[PDB]
């Protein structure tokens, strides 16, 4: 049911296409939603 | 006439007896979901020895 996000915020200094940093990064949790709701499929929104 | 709509009205004057003062009346229903509780009691602490 907990709906729970993690993330953390790094300043790349590599270029923008195609890479993805080669290191470690600890991703920190955010919130826990306490939500009852199912999900099955997502979309970005920009 | 011969058309009595349903809505009907009060009459309160403050000078009536009890059963016909109005009174003000809320009712908390309370219900278990499957969902994560969210609404609870409150939980007091105590000191820190």
């Amino acid at each position: 049911g907990y709906f729970k996000i993690y993330s953390k915020h790094t300043p790349i200094i590599v270029r923008e296409p195609e890479d993805l940093p080669q290191g470690f990064s600890a991703l920190e949790p955010l919130v826990d939603l306490p939500i009852g709701i199912n999900i099955t499929r997502f979309q970005t929104l920009l | 006439f011969n058309c009595y709509f349903p809505l009907r009205s009060y009459s309160f004057r403050p000078t009536y007896g009890v059963g016909h003062q109005p009174y003000r009346v809320v009712v908390l229903s309370f219900e278990l979901l499957h969902a994560p509780a969210t609404v609870c009691g409150p939980k007091k602490s105590t000191n820190l020895v």
